[PDB]
């Protein structure tokens, strides 16, 4: 099954899918085609909790169900900076303005 | 597997495959060497929704399945009109 | 041009809505006049008796939003091989980002106050031109017209 997700860090997201039964080390293979970062120097979270390499991303809650093509699933990156990985910071997105009267 | 960037107003970086951002003509007309566009007039409340439209859009498209509905909240709707009628898709 | 034909000979049909709008039926009479039937709740399907040739299309029954049939426009019922039913699978189409932000808003603001939302003056004509059946058969036979 296909899992539709967006792979956020500071003020990057990427959309990307993958199956079920692939890794959490693979994903971090498609981060590296894309922002050039090798995967020993990427973390990858969902939510606060930090993935194993080796967990398939059903296995990590990433499913068909919550994970949709029209809503997709966060996961969060945090790179390596020197010696030590950066903390994991999502920067939210913008926020809209209030609902003019003739649509409450 | 190539992927572009689209920018948002206020600066998020929407990284998405290059054949899903083929959807809108707009953004075809610009790529189909070049894979950054900036769209200083669409905040990211929005343009990341764009972004959910395309992956939506190749997934369901000429699909037997089921289709559910593409959610909007209210709050976006009149922004996510204008993008969608610039954007062409 | 697009209408039933009268053929007279029954065709049973499993109307079947796969889409979670309430779909409006809409049958063509021999004249080519859409005439409403029944509507079927989301999720839902009914069996019904209706006859070879004759022309059906789908749409949302609150806001007549356009709705496919078996992926296409328009059904229309065959001859039943070992009496099964026919299937007509009723699906959203994935409509287009523009159209499914104009059901949002149209849904949210009343036609009185379409003029008072902070948009371009084309997308007030745009939210004012409610989706109707008539307007698309219009548009339908102008297209079976441009293939000679
Ligand atoms: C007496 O009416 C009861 C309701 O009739 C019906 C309801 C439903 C639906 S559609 C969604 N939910 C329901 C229940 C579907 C079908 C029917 C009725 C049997 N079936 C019909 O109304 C069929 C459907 C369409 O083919 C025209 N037709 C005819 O019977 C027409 C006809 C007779 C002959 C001869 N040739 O054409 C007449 C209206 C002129």
């Amino acid at each position: 099954m296909d899992v539709f997700l967006m792979i956020r860090r500071h003020k990057t997201t990427i959309f990307t899918d993958a199956k079920e039964s692939s890794t959490v080390f693979e994903l971090k293979r498609i981060v590296e085609g894309i922002l050039k970062r090798p995967p020993d120097e990427q973390r990858l979270y969902k939510d606060d909790q930090l993935l194993d390499d080796g967990k398939t991303l059903g296995e990590c809650g990433f499913t068909s169900q919550t994970a949709r093509p029209q809503a997709p699933a966060t996961v969060g990156l945090a790179f390596r900076a020197d010696d030590t990985f950066e903390a994991l910071c999502i920067e939210p997105f913008s926020s809209p303005p209030e609902l003019p009267d003739v649509m409450k | 597997m190539m992927y572009v960037k689209l920018i948002s107003s206020d600066g998020h970086e929407f990284i998405v495959k290059r054949e899903h951002a083929l959807t809108s003509g707009t953004i075809k007309a610009m790529l189909s060497e070049t894979n950054e566009v900036n769209f200083r007039e669409i905040p990211s409340h929005v343009l990341s929704k764009v972004c959910m439209y395309f992956t939506y859009k190749v997934r369901y498209t000429n699909s037997s399945t089921e289709i559910p509905e593409f959610p909007i909240a209210p709050e976006i709707a009149l922004e996510l009109l204008m993008a969608a009628n610039f954007l062409d898709c | 041009v697009l209408r039933s034909v009268n053929s007279r000979e029954p065709s049973q049909v499993i109307f079947c809505n796969r889409s979670p709008r309430v779909v409006l039926p809409v049958w063509l009479n021999f004249d080519g006049e859409p005439q409403p039937y029944p509507t079927l709740p989301p999720g839902t399907g009914r069996r019904i008796h209706s006859y070879r040739g004759h022309l059906w299309l789908f749409r949302d029954a609150g806001t007549h939003d356009g709705l496919l049939v078996n992926q296409t426009e328009l059904f229309v019922p065959s001859l039943n091989v070992d009496g099964q039913p026919i299937f007509a699978n009723i699906t959203l189409p994935v409509y287009t980002l523009k159209e499914r932000c104009l059901q949002v808003v149209r849904s949210l603001v009343k036609p009185e106050n379409y003029r008072r939302l902070d948009i371009v003056r084309s997308l007030y004509e745009d939210l004012e031109d409610h989706p109707n059946v008539q307007k698309d058969l219009e548009r339908l036979t102008q297209e079976r017209i441009a293939h000679q």
